[PDB]
């Protein structure tokens, strides 16, 4: 194990610094992109309206800037700590994605966020076992059935539990995967790449926040917006299978 | 902040030559603006964002470039054309200039007339001695003048004054004036104007002794 | 026709401060931000700052944040800088010009020259010595500008250079050549005829050729 | 189980619904009072600028609203966040799961690289935490039990010693991974004491918001800073396992 | 002195598109954003919508998208605003006011009239029968609006009221009163002075006693 | 979509008294204008930002408010205060006005001088029959007209009209006209128009017979 470890750590380190070159190698040509894209919005708007000197819309954007990190939403609700999207955000805690797409602004807040999580994760923690191996018990049923139909056409049955257990881990990522990618694509307005993107970063709980469906109930279909809460606590247990079998696998070689 | 260059200084064409100015930048912006000056007048807006002319400007003018690198071209030079042009951005406060590149007709080699004055008698009796050399209607504008002293070159109390190039000949005209007291004038014999041009290998050098 | 109308020049002692101003017509003065430039011979064209007329709201270059004050009159759309502590350095011309990414329309600009010298008329001097010969006049010691050179009262105008005058030790010195024919002089009498304005002075000198 | 399972679900549900309360109570108030002052800001720049409709106005704030969102900076005009350094701590907050996000992959090269990058990565990462926390166990226990034998060598009773043991490990933990480094980061991130426990815990939950992130900050030259902390992480991942795992137990104990 | 100067009042075919003008002077239209009010005798005040002068950039009020088009001639510093498919319901008096805060200023107002009525000279009917006598005309089913009533060519300038016209039957009907001394009537004559200028119609009506 | 709520639409004032008319809003606004209006006369500026006196307006005139209440104030009525006034808000588009609060003078109460006429006999001679009822120069507004043919009320075919408010005795005025074929006209002999005011507990009736 001590050569184990040492080894698995190094292995590890090598994997982050090869990521590090594919990353930098990716995304360093397009870092200035977004500082681009102000200065164009800037200039235009200089152009457009010459009462404006470039001093006066610089505190126009430091003090919209301010107006946003505090909260504030370009409106033409909409409210992130209203009961719906305040739900959504606490759940967002005890499943550790932590999207961060809305912050905490009070010490207070902080301060509580700390205790609630500290309690909460364990606690969704021991539920999501639960949820899990009901889940899991419920399918493993519904497979010894699906084993049966291949255990009739003389499939070796240790073969036959293996094929159950993929299409096992198929059915549950068609169910959870790819039904709401369609779904975030429709919904959204996201590519289907950015939709599976979202869906991963949020089943594996890495909850980057650079895409979020929100939870929020605007209009049109409502009763989804928190339900997608659902597809996130069912799909969470899938994955954790997903990750396990992932993990196994590595193990095994 | 920003600095913007503008090389060369000064260059020169025929009516009918293509020209092409740059103005390159220290860091990357999204604009230039370009203006004419001409001898006695406020700059005129030229060309602005890049590439825009301004009202009056003929179609001979374009602008173009983009991050550090930008440029005026003038497709086939017209006379009325000669004038000093200036870059300018304001992608960042403060909004900054060149320099100015200057932009002279180009005509015949010309020598310089070359002439020497010893100090007027009016001059001697208030204690002061300017020795006063004109180099007139020359091109190109490149020149040296060196004053010499008993022989001996001497660089202070010289002052030099140069017309712009001459709207009708395309010359160039300079008057140079070495101020000594009357006492330093009356030491020596010897003032010589030795003038450095194009034109010739041999210097243009006019002289005269004090008797 | 958009005009921006600047003051005329301006004289000041070093140390003293000087307000000039810029009145606009053929638009609405709130409508655009007012800048100021400086153009001074040996330099870029430098920005000294902005006032948005309809807001009072102003910046200034870093370098011109303790000299420079811009202020504007809405009621009579005139835009004013003052000038505070003036040094040798800040003799330049100065111009107002409109514009918030390009400056589109400019004043005529405005001269400020900073000078401890009192209202000095010129001394006149004359320089006497192939088919042509040069002559000249020496105009030196004068303050302030301008002064008018003509030859025979102007009936002698072609041949004629008069080189920009330069400040040296707060007085200006300039010269003019005049090139005839041989055959003209001495036959016929060539007097420099010096003009200084401000002193109301009026000087006639005849080349004379040397004994 | 299943009529415990409907009690626990509903449980966290009435959980999520209080936290829910709480957090709108407490965060609300200053999300109106921002939305009030962006509303002041549009009034104040309309009075001042009348060449600017309300409307006009409106796409200039949705458009910088869109670029800030994209990590562009209000303070500057000109023109690394994927240097060698912050690339290699990128990485290291996916496979941890903690997911910052303080910087945003735009490619969408990027994005399907992460997907794969993290499906290996976090499996992998799991494997050397259970190694790292199994190693630490072992090590703490072997060093407590030299302590743990003065306790015994003043007689007092094996089973109490086992606990005292164990409330110690607590205590051991806590100083060299939570006190430390909130005192570490107070210091070098020029945050309050509260602002770095809420970072240390956040981060070491792995729930990872991203409004705090040790480093980030572009002006400091203390690149070598960055993944030292990331050895924290490491080794503080395995300690809060642990404590995350008994406090599941002490809710057992009494549900 | 700011002004904005709109063209006169239009009478169109309901079904026809309507195109009117208000040129500023004063000031620089280009600094300022330019805005069209509706009013209509029973509802409020109502925006039509606004154009950015210098831009061209327009918004409109939800209530006007398909409706209204506004444009501007910067040369001539005009603002323009286009009706379309007119109904009863788009006869009003629309105003344009300057502002993107508050209507700081505004036009004199152009009246518009949606109707398939056709320009009819008025009938003039004498309304006859204290010390105060009560004349009147009636002046019934003309169209277009206005006409005026003066009374012995406005030698009888006090006592006198005209009524605003009513619609009877897709035309206009008003009456005027004059109050005169009952010593006056009918010892003397009065005779009230009817124009209708669409209609280039100008009648006299001698009151007579009954 | 914000409304405004200005009740009542219609008050009055002796010339002295202290007038205050008020604006709801469904939401919350930072700012509310009023404007004025005279019949025949566009609406203007009265004040803005809730408490700002547009130029001309006289300084009798305040304004108050915040959130969803607003008012404008004249501390002593004057004649020229009788007007139509209207708050408009811009903190959310699309801008949105009240429906208007009408201001009238209050006088000393006056009954309706009422005058009938019976159709012209030029009018009989194209088919139509209009009888004319003159209600003239009373105070208040309110006010019922009944026609009686044959002393049995008639209500279809009756058009009426109003005055604005007197500028000069603040009365008002309104016309009653019935309009008949000539055959319903002349099926009957006796024809009454009715005017019910507060100055009189009997009404004011005013009858012909065809006769
Ligand atoms: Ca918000
Ligand atoms: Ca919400
Ligand atoms: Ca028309
Ligand atoms: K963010
Ligand atoms: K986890
Ligand atoms: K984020
Ligand atoms: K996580
Ligand atoms: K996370
Ligand atoms: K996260
Ligand atoms: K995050």
């Amino acid at each position: 194990r001590s050569t184990t470890l040492l080894a698995l750590l190094a292995l590890v380190l090598l994997y982050l610094v090869s990521g590090a070159l594919v990353f930098r190698a990716l995304e360093q040509p397009h870092e200035q992109q977004a500082q681009r894209e102000l200065g164009e919005v800037r200039e235009k708007f200089l152009r457009a309206h010459p009462c404006v000197s470039d001093q006066e819309l610089g505190l126009l954007i430091k003090e919209v800037a301010d107006a946003l990190g505090g909260g504030a939403d370009p409106e033409t609700s909409h409210s992130a700590w209203d009961l719906g999207s305040a739900f959504f955000f606490s759940g967002t805690i005890i499943t550790t994605i932590g999207y961060g797409n809305v912050a905490l602004r009070t010490d207070a807040g902080r301060l509580f966020c700390i205790f609630y999580a500290l309690v909460g994760i364990p606690l969704f923690g021991i539920l999501l076992a639960g949820v899990g191996d009901r889940l899991g018990s419920s399918l493993r049923h519904g497979i010894g059935h699906i084993e049966a139909i291949f255990l009739k056409w003389h499939v070796p049955p240790e073969l036959v539990r293996v094929l159950s257990e993929m299409l096992f881990l198929l059915i549950g990522c068609l169910l959870f995967v790819l039904t709401p990618t369609f779904v975030f694509c429709y919904m959204e307005d996201w590519s289907k790449l950015e939709a599976i993107y979202f869906v991963i970063v949020t089943l594996t709980t890495v909850g980057f926040g650079d895409y979020v469906a929100g939870a929020d109930p605007r209009q049109d279909s409502p009763a989804y917006q928190p339900l997608v809460w659902f597809w996130i606590l069912l799909g969470l247990a899938y994955f954790a299978s997903v990750l396990t079998t992932i993990g196994n696998w590595l193990r095994v070689v | 902040q920003i600095v913007l260059t503008q090389s060369p200084a000064i260059m020169s064409a025929s009516p009918g030559e293509k020209v092409t100015m740059t103005c390159s930048a220290s860091s990357s912006v999204s604009y230039m603006h370009w203006y004419q000056q001409k001898s006695g007048t406020s700059p005129k807006r030229w060309i602005y964002d890049t590439s825009k002319l301004a009202s009056g400007v003929p179609a001979r003018f374009s602008g173009s470039g983009s991050g550090t690198s930008y440029s005026l071209t003038i497709s086939s030079m017209e006379a009325e054309d000669a004038a000093t042009y200036y870059c300018q951005q304001w992608s960042n406060s403060p909004p900054t200039f060149g320099a100015g590149a200057k932009l002279e007709l180009k005509r015949a080699d010309a020598a310089p007339t070359v002439s020497i004055f010893p100090p007027s008698s009016e001059q001697l009796t208030s204690g002061g001695a300017s020795v006063v050399c004109f180099l007139n209607n020359f091109y190109p504008k490149d020149i040296n003048v060196k004053w010499k002293i008993d022989g001996s070159e001497r660089q202070n109390g010289v002052l030099n004054s140069w017309t712009d190039q001459d709207s009708k000949d395309s010359t160039y005209s300079m008057s140079s004036t070495l101020t000594l007291t009357k006492d330093e004038y009356e030491r020596h014999n010897s003032y010589t104007c030795e003038a450095t041009h194009k034109t010739s290998t041999s210097p243009i050098v006019k002289s005269f002794n004090r008797n | 026709e958009v005009q921006l109308q600047q003051s005329g020049p301006e004289l000041v002692k070093p140390g003293a401060s000087m307000k000039t101003s810029c009145k606009v017509s053929g638009y609405s003065f709130t409508g655009y931000i007012m800048n100021w430039v400086k153009q001074r011979h040996g330099k870029n064209l430098e920005w000294i700052g902005l006032i948005n007329p309809n807001t009072g709201y102003t910046t200034y270059n870093q370098k011109f944040k303790g000299k420079a004050t811009l202020t504007v009159d809405k009621s009579s759309s005139t835009a004013y800088m003052e000038l505070l502590s003036l040094t040798s350095e800040d003799s330049a011309i100065y111009y107002c010009t409109r514009g918030n990414y390009v400056f589109d329309y400019w004043g005529q600009g405005t001269t400020l020259t900073v000078s401890s010298a009192k209202t000095t008329p010129p001394s006149v001097y004359p320089l006497a010595p192939n088919s042509m010969v040069t002559l000249g006049c020496l105009v030196k010691g004068y303050f302030p500008e301008p002064v008018t050179v003509t030859w025979n009262s102007g009936s002698l105008s072609s041949g004629v250079h008069t080189f920009p005058a330069v400040l040296q030790s707060d007085l200006y010195t300039l010269s003019s050549s005049v090139t005839v024919p041989s055959s003209s002089w001495p036959s016929e009498t060539v007097t420099c005829n010096v003009a200084h304005p401000a002193s109301s002075t009026k000087v006639d000198k005849k080349i004379v050729p040397r004994d």
